[PDB]
């Protein structure tokens, strides 16, 4: 997509995540599991709901009485009504089709954007304490327990605490050990 | 190995597909259609007001009282008129109703309608009022329009009619009258005794003078004669004035009329459905808040915009895999 | 204790709000409305041409010269016509003007207009030209239309009229005439002495023959009689031929007319505002470059597109915090 | 926003920046202050101005005369005019309302992209010579003075001149 | 040190597109969606040739103006081409009733066959040799070819009582008229009956026409007028005529079949021996583009008419300078 | 809306890239040359074609006969047709001009996004085995022959293979 995350470096979605639109999967020695990011999921749901509602609510409907009230000696006037009725059908059809096409492209890019923002927030926190895999995952160079994982999820991840332990691990892989 | 955290997005088993400007047939987790394709398939009230359904009659036959027509009862108010595409009982006696289309538009939506007797047949003591034709049968027996009177010579005499009616009611009156076109001088004398004849009608605004055209015409409903009918709207406290020495089709019943809104005539073969709607089509009523529909162009009511489309599907979820 | 450089964006005290496709009521540092909502409340000129404002008269009354119609002085050019919603002065003698709405559309915008005396009353030596009526008073005194002549019998005679007039002016001529419908045979003889009359009018294109309709009618302005008026555009070097033996309302004045543009009648009670505009509405003029407005639907000129909205506020600044 | 900057990792705009739409805030031993990026601001001003003018100047306006010129026996024809007038009002209202909603979303994301691109430009010069704080700020390691700060906003950050000084600092916290 | 670089394509294009926020942006490729080209000739519409009247109007062609050369017989057409001001409309001045509604009815005709319905020989008690100088063929007085000017024979005009039954299986367009004479002397000299009438009756038509004796202005050297009327006689229906003077009788009628509708195009061009889906007065257009700026008066399936010179969609990338 | 790559941190396109829209340029011991990325170029071509075809194919056209069939006593009706004709011309002209303007902005940002995504995919593969120079280029620490370059262009770059070789050189930059 535009932001390169969905179907980009993040290959495919997660059938196993059911509690939200975007979020995290973790794996350590205690176990593994999915956790949904409620903030971005709720904002995206509200935005998408507003989009559909805006496309519907902004329409203006007024009473009209459409019939065929002209006789055999008034064909010219009926032709005027036909040219008018077909004119509005062409206008509404083209606008409705293209609006759907354009809005769907933006909606998919909106989801792609939301995922990339979540990814970038994690990357800035972890820095070199974890390795970017290029697939949407980060391999920690230190032990990250269930409480450490939540710190990454909610923004309070402490880089200096693990900076040492991470640094020693970087050397071991570097030296072919 | 090593501890890992990943970023990802939802996926489900949905097979809904949407189109975008750059991509076609993209599977998404959720989608919503903004096109309305469903109708209840019944004729409904328009905002709680029942339509006027003229089953086997046209508007002209219903107004003039065709003998094969008034299976109806009193409908004092309606929101629109349902006419069948080709009604059967239009004008038993061949002829025309002047300004028929504008009159139909006027009657499409009526706030109050009530047939009222204005000129009883006793008001023609020196004229025959039992004018009857076989082209206007009632149960096989020849009859005539129920709301107008065919005036015929009596005692070999057609005295010049100089009569008037004054609208004493508080509402507008729709009044219809007509002139009979004869076929030859013999028939003209046999019916009215006056070879040269006229029908003059006057109101505060109307100023009309009609003379019959006595000529040979092609048979319609087994008849070569014609009856041309005309109408007017008589304001309250106004009076209509009739002068005729033959060929007059006098009014007997009129209609109190009150108009507060406008509608059209709907061509449909369906029947009343005992339902309410905001938007009606000839093939069914629609209950929708969607901005677009593809059901039918000939709509009456507050309706979504008509489009030539099968689907307008908005992606509301994520791209699926 | 380390040095820092940051990236940020402007924020101010603005409380201006805009809506987006996905958010509502978003405060932005700056915004701009593109919907015109302001008029001047005045009737203005249209591209340097003043409108013809008929104060209390209808177009028919102004054309025919209703005595109650002031004059409005010689206005030789106008861009559009302003009528009040319910003008007080029109045909003072009851009747009709033929093709009235087409005539009103033709006169909506006129390049040059000049009243011309084409048939003076001296041209009727064998007829009485002093006809007046109490339905057409002037200062409480019976009068008549100032631009036509009520011809009646003289010395117990109405000789048949055979008159013609060649349009010697270099411009098109709008000619008005009419026929009078009497109420009974006695009154017809009282005025024209001929029981059966007619009016014949002919040009290079017009072939007209009117006949009076002598019948009872309801009183309008105290009168049961009617006068039906007609018109034509006599092209330069063309001649109109009049022919009557009674009931003829002869033309006296006619109008030189030049038309090169089109307009419409505007229904408004407002007065001239000594202003200029490209866009006029019945409640004011619009000076704008905005693409949309919501002032009034019945606009004249080059105007923004009318919409049903209260604001179209485009965001220009940033999301304010 | 679509990009991560506005109301994102930069949690709010600066009331203290009275010049420019986007710019920098610095803090060092000498002092602190705001400084706008004129090029990014001017480009954004030109873009937004072109958008508003395009929405206005692309409208085609035509002389029309709109009135009620039909009588009581032509009421079918005016309904034709009524349907025509109401149809165009519905078309114009729907398009105008949707145009504002769409363009406002694009406008907000335009500002978001401009801020993010400016942030990435600074990060490109600084590279490892400074630490990203995740809130739109960069904590230096090498004692950036007022002329050093000007070089970052200018785009002439002398990376080799400070590479060593930042390297010695970087090892101190590790 | 070895290097790998990311980059994009650049070329020598100078095509410029416009964006909502930028103007005159050079791109590597672009596509115009506004049709601007027409072939400059008048074509068939969906394989059906139009009707082209060179010097004639619809009224003159129908009534048979002698000046209108009766060139060929087109059994069907898709639309009608007229000049802005045709030369031979009504050689004898007058009117054609409901001319515009009749013109609209004849714009697209599935089948057209001129037919003799009332021969000149069916007027044994009336003179049928009526001619006029305002209707000249080859420099000598003539008349409309499809209607007959009925004058008096042997100082007599017996009352006509004639009826024609449509025995064909297709609709019949029948035209007749009444002649307005200049004065009482002319009325006697031509019909001998001072008070005359024309009565026409069908299953739906019920018409009475009376002459209007008065002085008019001269048109085509004449002061009289001939008002023409028409009707559509359905199969197995009879039209009944009755007149004692001033009756312009029908001779040739037209079998007609109507399956669709069209309009009348005002063009001064001629046949271009071509086929098209969309015709304009200045040439046909053949394209699938959604918009065009050729001409508003189109007939056929056409793009949407817009007031625009270019609608250029960028397809490539923003292009770079010369290096 | 910009993604910062086209006319951004990548300053200008290549005339030498003649076989695709987006691509790579490499320089090593064996020489130098251009190489088009077929996958992203084809995705871009398919998408841009779909946009043009969607704008064209979504238009519904029907048979209409447009003439001037009203006489001099029907000018009110002709004015009704004029107001309808002018209304549809105004609707279509405004919509078509703005659709072109809006979709031109989107197309140029689509290209910018594709170039940026191509840059990021290379950056994630390379990691610290190379340093990014900020102009859209990467300077390798290890020796990257043509086969190594091809592995970067497709998805098969073996980061562990050169990990120590790049690490030793990355320490020898003194
Ligand atoms: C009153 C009477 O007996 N008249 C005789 C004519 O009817 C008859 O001419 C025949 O008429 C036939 C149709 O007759 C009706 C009808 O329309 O059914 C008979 C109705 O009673 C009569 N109504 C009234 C109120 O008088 C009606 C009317 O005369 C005219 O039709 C009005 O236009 O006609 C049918 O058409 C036959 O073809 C026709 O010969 C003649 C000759 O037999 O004698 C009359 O005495
Ligand atoms: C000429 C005369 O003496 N006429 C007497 C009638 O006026 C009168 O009927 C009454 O007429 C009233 C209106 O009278 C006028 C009018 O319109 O004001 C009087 C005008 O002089 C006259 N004009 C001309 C040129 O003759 C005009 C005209 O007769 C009619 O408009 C023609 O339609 O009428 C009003 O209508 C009263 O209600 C009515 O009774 C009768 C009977 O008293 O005597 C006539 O001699
Ligand atoms: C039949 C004949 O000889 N009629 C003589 C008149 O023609 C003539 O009046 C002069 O008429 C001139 C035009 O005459 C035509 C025409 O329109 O060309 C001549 C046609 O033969 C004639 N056709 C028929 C069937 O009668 C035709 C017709 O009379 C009228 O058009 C009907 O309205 O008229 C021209 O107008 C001259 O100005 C006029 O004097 C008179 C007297 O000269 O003698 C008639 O015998
Ligand atoms: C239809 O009938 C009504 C009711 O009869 C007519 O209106 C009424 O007409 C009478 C005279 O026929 C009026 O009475 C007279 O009024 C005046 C004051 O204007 C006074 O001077 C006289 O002494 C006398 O009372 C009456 O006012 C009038 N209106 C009402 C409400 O009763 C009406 O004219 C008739 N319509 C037609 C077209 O004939
Ligand atoms: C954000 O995440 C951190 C890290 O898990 C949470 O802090 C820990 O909370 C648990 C709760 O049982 C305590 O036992 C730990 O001692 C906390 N660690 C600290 C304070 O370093 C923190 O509560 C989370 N915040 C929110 C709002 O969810
Ligand atoms: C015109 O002629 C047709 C053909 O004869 C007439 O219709 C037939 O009339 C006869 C005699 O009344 C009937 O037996 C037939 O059933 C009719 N139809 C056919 C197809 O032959 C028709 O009536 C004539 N026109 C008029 C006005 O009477
Ligand atoms: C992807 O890039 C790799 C790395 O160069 C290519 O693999 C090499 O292909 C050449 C072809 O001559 C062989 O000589 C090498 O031995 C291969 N190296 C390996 C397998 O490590 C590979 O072919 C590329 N894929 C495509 C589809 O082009
Ligand atoms: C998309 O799906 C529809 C319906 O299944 C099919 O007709 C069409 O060919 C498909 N198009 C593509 C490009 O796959
Ligand atoms: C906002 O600030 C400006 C500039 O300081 C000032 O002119 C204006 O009055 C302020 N508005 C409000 C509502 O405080
Ligand atoms: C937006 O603001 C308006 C006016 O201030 C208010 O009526 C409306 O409810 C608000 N909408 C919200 C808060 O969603
Ligand atoms: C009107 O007068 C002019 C000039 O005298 C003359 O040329 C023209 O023929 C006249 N028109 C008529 C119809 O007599
Ligand atoms: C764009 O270029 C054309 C000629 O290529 C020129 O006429 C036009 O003025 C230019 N537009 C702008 C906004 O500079
Ligand atoms: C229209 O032009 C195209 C060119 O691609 C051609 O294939 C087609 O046959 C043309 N149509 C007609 C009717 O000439």
């Amino acid at each position: 997509g535009l932001f390169g995350a969905i179907a980009g470096f993040i290959e495919g979605g997660w059938q196993g995540m059911v509690d939200g639109w975007y979020g995290y999967h973790h794996s350590n020695e205690q176990g593994s599991g999915y956790a949904a990011d409620r903030e971005s999921t709720q904002k995206a749901i509200d935005g998408v709901t507003n989009k559909v509602n805006s496309i519907i609510d902004k329409m203006n409907t007024q009473f009209e009485a459409v019939g065929r009230e002209f006789n055999n000696l008034e064909r010219r006037i009926e032709n005027l009504n036909k040219k008018m009725e077909d004119g509005f059908l062409d206008v509404w059809t083209y606008n409705a089709e293209l609006l759907v096409l354009m809005e769907n492209e933006r909606t998919l890019d909106f989801h792609d954007s939301n995922v990339k923002n979540l990814y970038d927030k994690v990357r800035l926190q972890l820095r070199d304490n974890a390795k970017e895999l290029g697939n949407g995952c980060f391999e920690f160079y230190h032990k990250c327990d269930n409480e450490c994982m939540e710190s990454v999820r909610n923004g309070t991840y402490d880089y200096p605490q693990y900076s040492e332990e991470a640094r020693l691990k970087r050397e071991e892989i570097s030296s072919g050990r | 190995p090593g501890d890992q955290i990943c970023i990802g997005y939802h996926a489900n088993n949905s097979t809904e597909q949407v189109d975008t400007i750059m991509e076609k047939n993209v599977t998404v987790t959720h989608a919503q259609d903004i096109l309305e394709k469903t109708h209840n398939g019944r004729l409904c009230d328009l905002n709680g007001v029942k339509p006027l359904i003229l089953k086997d009659c046209s508007v002209a036959g219903w107004l003039l009282g065709n003998p094969m027509c008034d299976e109806f009862i009193r409908v004092p108010e309606w929101s629109y008129i349902v006419e069948r595409t080709n009604p059967a009982n239009d004008l038993c006696y061949p002829g025309n109703l002047n300004d028929y289309e504008e009159l139909k538009h006027l009657l499409s939506r009526i706030n109050h309608f009530e047939k009222t007797l204005i000129i009883p047949k006793s008001s023609w003591p020196n004229h025959e009022t039992s004018g009857v034709s076989a082209a206007c049968p009632y149960q096989g027996v020849p009859s005539f329009f129920r709301n107008v009177v065919w005036l015929t010579k009596k005692n070999d005499a057609y005295p010049t009619i100089k009569m008037s009616y004054n609208n004493t009611n508080g509402e507008d009156l729709l009044i219809l009258w007509g002139i009979h076109h004869s076929n030859n001088a013999a028939e003209q004398i046999n019916l009215y005794k006056n070879p040269t004849t006229y029908v003059s009608v006057g109101t505060s605004t109307l100023n009309q003078r009609l003379v019959p055209k006595i000529a040979t015409r092609s048979q319609v409903n087994g008849l070569q004669g014609r009856m041309d009918f005309f109408w007017t709207i008589l304001k309250p406290n106004d009076a209509i004035h009739f002068e005729s020495n033959g060929n007059f089709i006098a009014p007997e019943y009129a209609y109190k009329i009150v108009k507060k809104g406008d509608s059209t005539i709907m061509k449909s073969e369906m029947e009343y459905g005992h339902c309410n709607t905001k938007c009606q089509t000839p093939i069914g009523a629609i209950n929708s808040s969607m901005p677009f529909h593809n059901i039918h162009p000939l709509t009456i009511g507050e309706c979504p915009k008509y489009v030539k489309s099968n689907k307008l599907v908005l992606a509301t979820g994520l791209r699926n895999s």
